[PDB]
């Protein structure tokens, strides 16, 4: 785990990049999803459908 | 500010202030908020400028006054400003933390020349009107250089 | 549109009208005194109106000692208010006991259009010929007129006041007065085995009958319970609400646009109108919203411990509506279709929501009346986009009330209103109404509109909607004008035709004697203007002549008192959050700033900067914008700086420039970590490295680089750290000095700035400001009439130097540069060391107080007792305090200061942050700042001619009793009014002045 | 005094009725 | 911001007349030392190139 | 407080990206709200618990370690408790120790004037005529320790500490426990004078008939701020050169 | 919509309204722009609207009589408004 960590700096590789452009997605989408509930609560599933 | 009421009505009950004569409350921190140590001073400055003018400032942030505060029939808690005929009294309380109460009263400055002679008065009415003279000529020197 | 508003936590309340009446007649009495209002005006009865509708015992003491001890001799505008005040006392004990009143007592006014030479439309509204009263009103409505036909107020309103509780009784009511073959102006209808509604006689008399009643005697909504939406300032909504509070309903009101500018209004509204028992809840609402209107009624009928107001409500007024204008069939979009929600299916989905809740509950004999505005006109306008669709779709109401299961829940009551005039010209169509009524209709003033639908409310209308759903006709005869559209429309071309005709005539007349008198006659007519400069004045007080001032004390007091012994205030001044005592007090007691206001305050925070030089090129001699150096005049600061001025001052939100970066949105805290892996080495010097090393032991490796002289330093497995953190602070506001202020703009200097605390130059300003408040430009000026030995400084601090506390308690700690004698500026006493080290250099007494919140008092009381001693004869006085990252947290930590992000919840802005005395008062306002006073002996004054501004009477200190809560305050001070009772028979002498003085 | 020349040649939604009211039949535009 | 009791100069030709009428109207005028920025205005006005020089020495100063 | 080994901290800037710590889902959003990019914070999924790397460029405290050269002081004889004149365990928490100096010399100066109850003072005098014009230089230091550096530091400090640090709750604590008067308190500030000043206040308050008696002194603590700051200022003796 | 009394009006009934009364209005609106595109003016649509004679007078009916009640609103615009050449209303109370 030590010596991949230090040959990842070597490469100037960031192992997390990853993980985190995911976390701030996954954010992204429940911002858009309690748009989209709030219009249901507010109209109804039988209009919306 | 219940406690401070109740304080003034106490006191203004066991001195037999007549019945519908409330003493007018004036709560300056709406305004400047709680300076703390100088809080005292301030109300004071202001107690001095209500009693020269004879206006009585309004608590313009009394949207409604707690129903709490009915019982005391001797406070009123004016909302909007008051132009008076005249106040000949103002009182001034504080109440800090580690049981630090005050009050200060401060009268008319026209009650003191009552005390003194025509002559006495006419020499002190003329050494002011030189001072406030010499005064305004000092203070807009400085302010602008 | 169909976003959220609705919150239960943002709802105001305002109930305190046993307050307001105390206020609205000390305010009437003064009005008077000073000639504002005359006997002649309608001010008075309309607010007599309004003060009698609040009468209660209390209001009676207040106004007996009021009207019973004004001197009637001291001008004729005490004796016009001790004549009307005397009836005003007669009214309010009758009515004691008596329901509150909805009474308009308005001057009836048409409108009137003029065209003037030049072709100007002015529109004004016009006292109409034989309505002068609303009784008058109510008979013109019955008689209807031509087009309806079917085969002692402003001379002595003192007398008129005498005749406000007087009930008066009509032995014929106006119904027999309805002509036959006329159908009335006002009138209800009834639904014939047709299906249409037609004028009924009947109906329509005893609504007539109610209506007239209320014109004389007034009517009641005390135990009414109202929702009312649509009812913004302004509008027909707005009038229907004074008239509820007038007669003490407690009444729901929805605003779409909550802000201070609009709790405001309301606040001010219920302060005039509210009687006894009235209430105005004040809720943001969405109408478009399905989701505000389900929370909105479950919040009224909610129970008080569940957070609601266990209100049932007794009306319905929902009058919320957006408008839509040319927009015709082939543009209906989503504006239209949001309005026809608003407009429609939430109406019936808050009948819906009422009906669920008082069903609930099983209230089967409490409906809630619905007063729907109808329109006569369905289509016959064009482009109001699915305004008709909206406005007709509620006649199925009056068809589903007996068709279903909610009639004992509800009644409907529509009301067909009609040509209701706005504001001027502009508002409504104004310019036509005169011209509609010359065919024979009627218009309203909105005051008038506002009465035919509290009608709708009075008990017997209130018995029909009960039996049969009402049908109320408020359209004074627009029925009957046939093709409304393209009469409207003629009437404005003949009025614009008129008008324009007349502006080309005046056109050409200007060219064609423009050209005759070229730029002489046209050129040499036109004046020179005197734009206002900043005279500001230094308010030493007025000193009348010596035979006016004997008047005022009793003749036995000359000679009397010892004035070596009388302390006296000679001077003060400030350094606060509106700047100085003279932009305080403009503040505080107007509310705005006046040209001299303006001129101090952009001076103060450094807008603008005297010149008197060479500025780009030419020489110069006034103001400068401080920033760009480019000549302002006083007439153009309150354009440039009023705003600036305005957000930069008094209590806003905390300016992280003002508090050394300071930002309570992120406060560095710093967590201790034990280091589980080695460090990469950093460079060091050798003294540094040695310091690690001291500290750490074993757990570092510090080793010479032998090229440098540098050390590394290797901190190693098990090592403390600290790293950095932030929390989220929630006192998010405070009051502030204005932004701009610098000691640099009154004469301090950067070498005084440097080595002193900052509330050091707040106490040195305030000083200084008070000697000339004093008329002592010169301190030493006092060492002519007094010892060195006799000027004393009593002057102290809650806490003192608080960011000298953080330098030798944080900044050292972070090995941060701070000043070797930071100690010295952390003392409460150095702010008087310096103020006798920089200006006075008395060697008289110093007591410097610490009194946390009374400081000031305890300055004043050591003060006077100082004097009084013979220690002094002079003496500075007050009190000062900053505010500091560290204490704004304390104070928090002790839930003293209002929590910032709870005000927010709440829809507070910062202005209505600090509310004293209030319902809803949650903590303080920490603010900054020096107040300075500077009392004397009275002798020395007067010998001195300096200004006097108040007598020190009294000044006193108490502490309270056993406890073990050092925040909690006391009664203590009550001693103050100490006195012995038991022997109260017979008056002392010792009181009586006239005795004082033969034993003198 | 040159110096001072050159340096001036350099120079020379509201659903509540307060807008429209809507209730009243002639707001929108009769 | 009223309009100018002196509306043209010709009218300071019965000159104590014209100062009576302008402190008449502004009679604080009578019982105040000169603002500060108007004892620099008017040092300003003696030093205007397009007029004939004041003939009174108004400070003692550098000039 | 060793003033041989003075804890300081410098400032560094981390070179090279440490080990991830564990810390609980609030702390580690402190983390993040203080470095921003500088610093990274994830869930790790089993736990709740939340991984900080703090990377390259994130600031870090490290202590060290000054040694001072004023190593003596007038100090209340070691084994000094308030417990052994009667002062109970939630008072001796509450307050600064100052006040517990305070508090014990009030009750000693009352049995050297035989009034053994205070009470009994209210036999012959007003509950209004019972001054305390006593005060402090700086007051309750410890209790400011608290405030400026022991919560930077967050450690453990009581909500109230603000209300012990001013130089008038002394006053406040006699009142509140031995005294219950309701008559003047006047709380000098004198720096090394403030016991005089304290009695000039007292004996003026008396002469105007405001109290008919009066508690009058002073009283300061000796913290490691203080020391260190007499020190920079040159006032104490340089134990070294001594 | 059956037995959607007053209190029961929600989501299917202000669908309903919408097919029934502002989606009728928006396809005439619709007709009228493509008519007045191509500058016809002298071949009308007949709108054909079913109407009630029973607006309210069963309930149960959710929001339909409003819906029926608000197409006579089109009998009136239809003089008051710049349609009368592309569309004509032709109002049918259907009866049993």
């Amino acid at each position: 785990r030590q010596q991949l960590q230090v040959l990842a700096r070597y490469l100037k590789m960031d192992l997390d990049n990853g993980e985190r452009k995911f976390l701030k997605e996954k954010d992204t989408v429940a911002e858009l999803q309690a748009q989209l509930d709030y219009l249901n609560a507010e109209l109804g599933e039988f209009f919306v459908n | 500010d219940k406690n401070e009421s109740a304080t003034i009505n106490e006191m203004m009950k066991h001195l037999g202030r007549s019945e519908g004569n409330p003493v007018i409350g004036v709560f300056q921190k709406f305004l400047t908020g709680h300076p703390k140590g100088a809080a005292g001073a301030w109300m004071m400055n202001g107690a001095l400028q209500i009693l020269n003018s004879g206006i009585i400032p309004g608590n313009r942030n009394a949207d409604n006054v707690d129903k709490i505060l009915e019982q005391f029939e001797y406070v009123l808690y004016p909302s909007k400003t008051l132009k008076t005929d005249g106040v000949r009294a103002v009182s001034i309380t504080s109440f800090g933390f580690g049981q630090k109460g005050g009050q200060a009263i401060v009268v008319h400055p026209d009650y003191l020349y009552g005390a003194i002679t025509e002559d006495r008065y006419n020499e002190y009415v003329a050494k002011v009107s030189a001072r406030e003279k010499s005064a305004y000529k000092f203070f807009h020197n400085g302010m602008i250089y | 549109g169909v976003a959220t508003s609705f919150s239960r936590k943002k709802a105001r309340t305002f109930d305190s009208s046993w307050n307001w009446a105390k206020q609205s007649l000390l305010s009437l009495y003064f009005e008077i005194i000073h000639g504002v209002l005359k006997n002649v005006d309608r001010e008075v009865v309309s607010e007599a109106i309004n003060i009698m509708n609040r009468s209660n015992d209390a209001l009676i003491k207040f106004m007996e000692y009021h009207i019973s001890n004004t001197d009637e001799t001291k001008g004729e505008n005490y004796q016009l208010v001790k004549t009307l005040g005397e009836q005003l006392i007669e009214n309010c004990k009758q009515v004691l006991d008596v329901d509150p009143v909805y009474k308009d007592v308005a001057k009836p006014t048409g409108p009137k259009t003029a065209i003037d030479k030049n072709g100007n439309i002015t529109y004004s509204e016009e006292p109409r010929e034989k309505v002068r009263k609303l009784s008058q009103y109510v008979q013109e409505m019955a008689l209807g007129g031509p087009i309806t036909k079917e085969s002692a107020l402003d001379k002595d309103s003192t007398k008129e006041v005498a005749s406000l509780p007087n009930k008066s009784t009509i032995s014929k009511t106006v119904s027999s007065t309805i002509p036959r073959e006329t159908i009335p102006f006002l009138h209800l209808r009834k639904k014939t085995p047709a299906g249409d509604w037609k004028y009924d006689r009947q109906l329509s008399s005893l609504f007539l009958d109610g209506l007239e009643k209320a014109a004389f005697n007034g009517v009641t909504f005390k135990d009414k319970y109202v929702l009312i939406t649509g009812a913004g300032k302004g509008s027909i909504g707005a009038e229907v609400l004074q008239g509820l509070l007038q007669g003490g309903a407690k009444v729901v009101v929805t605003t779409s646009r909550f802000s201070k500018q609009v709790t405001d209004y309301y606040q001010s509204i219920y302060a005039k109108y509210g009687a006894k028992g009235s209430t105005l809840i004040v809720v943001p609402f969405n109408q478009g919203s399905k989701q505000d209107v389900e929370a909105l009624i479950e919040f009224i009928y909610d129970t008080e411990k569940n957070g609601g107001l266990g209100w049932d409500l007794d009306a319905i007024i929902p009058f919320a509506a957006i408008p839509e204008q040319g927009i015709e069939l082939e543009h209906i979009d989503s504006k239209s279709e949001f309005a026809h929600r608003i407009m429609l299916t939430n109406i019936l989905r808050m009948m819906g929501c009422v009906k669920k809740q008082k069903s609930a509950r099983g209230i089967e004999t409490r409906p809630a009346q619905v007063i729907l505005p109808m329109s006569p006109n369905h289509g016959t306008f064009g482009g109001d986009g699915m305004y008709s669709e909206s406005k007709l779709s509620l006649e199925t109401l009056f068809n589903r009330w007996h068709s279903e299961s909610w009639a004992n829940q509800l009644t409907v009551c529509g009301a067909i209103i009609g040509w209701t005039r706005g504001t001027g010209l502009m508002s409504a169509n104004n310019i036509i109404a005169e011209g509609i009524e010359k065919m024979g209709v009627r218009t309203f003033s909105q005051k008038e509109m506002a009465f035919n639908l509290l009608g709708l409310l009075t008990p017997e209308v209130v018995e029909l909607c009960q039996k049969s759903p009402v049908m109320a006709d408020l359209n004074g005869g627009l029925q009957f004008v046939p093709e409304l559209k393209e009469f409207t429309a003629k009437l404005r071309k003949e009025l614009v035709e008129t008008s324009e005709v007349r502006k080309a005539v005046s056109i050409e007349t200007a060219l064609e004697h423009k050209v005759v008198n070229g730029n002489s006659a046209d050129a040499a007519y036109a004046q020179v203007e005197i734009q206002p400069r900043a005279n500001i004045q230094l308010d030493f007080p007025e000193l009348k002549p010596y035979k006016q001032v004997k008047q005022i004390a009793p003749a036995e007091l000359e000679g009397l008192l010892d004035l070596e012994r009388v302390i006296v205030v000679t001077g003060f001044a400030e350094v606060g959050p509106w700047g100085s005592a003279r932009t305080r007090w403009e503040m505080e007691a107007f509310g705005e700033f006046s040209l001299e206001g303006c001129v101090e305050m952009a001076w103060i925070m450094g807008f603008i900067s005297y010149h008197n030089g060479n500025l780009k090129g030419r020489p110069y001699t006034g103001w400068v914008d401080s920033k760009t150096k480019e000549p302002v005049d006083d007439k153009d600061v309150k354009a440039k700086y009023e705003t600036s001025i305005l957000e930069h001052s008094g209590i806003r939100l905390i300016e992280p420039e003002l508090f050394n970066g300071y930002n309570p949105e992120k406060k560095e805290m710093i967590q201790e970590v034990i280091v589980e892996e080695d460090l990469e080495p950093f460079e060091a010097s050798k003294e540094t490295a040695e310091q690690f090393k001291h500290q750490h032991g074993d757990k570092v490796d510090i080793f010479e680089i032998p090229e440098t002289g540098e050390y590394s330093v290797k901190l190693l497995k098990g090592a403390t750290l600290y790293i950095p953190k932030a929390l989220r602070f929630d006192r998010l506001v405070a009051g502030q000095i204005p932004t701009g202020w610098n000691a640099k703009t009154y004469g301090i200097s950067d070498d005084i700035i440097s080595q002193v605390d900052p509330i050091t130059l707040f106490v040195l300003v305030s000083v200084v400001e008070a000697f000339i408040a004093s008329g002592i430009t010169d301190p030493y000026e006092m060492y002519k009439y007094v010892h060195v030995s006799e000027v004393g400084n009593c002057s102290g601090s809650g806490m003192g130097g608080v960011s000298a506390l953080r330098g030798m308690f944080k900044d050292r700690f972070k090995d941060e540069p701070v000043q070797n004698d930071i100690l010295q500026e952390s003392f409460i006493n150095t702010m008087s060391a310096w103020v006798n080290m920089l200006l006075i250099s008395s060697s008289g007494p110093i007591k410097t107080p610490v009194g946390a919140c009374a400081t000031s008092v305890e300055s004043v009381d050591i003060g006077v007792e100082t004097i009084l001693s013979g220690k002094a004869r002079i003496c500075i006085v007050g009190g000062y305090d900053d505010f500091q990252e560290e204490g704004s947290f304390e104070f928090g930590n002790m839930k003293a200061t209002s929590n910032t992000l709870e005000e927010f919840e709440h829809g507070r802005t910062p202005a209505e942050m600090s509310r004293p005395a209030t319902t809803t008062r949650n903590g303080f306002m920490e603010a900054q700042g020096a107040g300075i006073q500077i009392i004397m002996q009275a002798d020395l004054a007067l010998k001195m001619g300096v200004p006097i501004y108040g007598i020190v009477a009294m000044a006193a200190t108490a502490t309270d009793k056993i406890g073990r809560s050092v925040p909690a305050p006391g009664k203590g001070i009550l001693t103050t009014a100490r006195e012995h009772h038991s022997s109260v028979k017979y008056a002392s002498p010792n009181l009586n002045m006239k005795y004082r003085k033969r034993q003198l | 005094a040159l110096e001072q020349e050159t340096v001036y040649r350099k120079t020379g939604v509201d659903m509540d009725n307060s807008n429209v009211d809507v209730v009243t039949p002639n707001s929108i535009f009769i | 911001k009223t309009l100018s009791l002196i509306q043209s100069y010709s009218l300071l030709d019965k000159p104590d007349e014209a100062i009576e009428k302008v402190f008449n109207a502004y009679p604080a005028a009578r019982e105040q030392f000169l603002n500060a920025q108007d004892i620099d205005h008017f040092l300003s006005m003696c030093q205007n190139p397009m007029q004939k020089p004041v003939p009174f020495v108004p400070v003692l100063d550098r000039r």
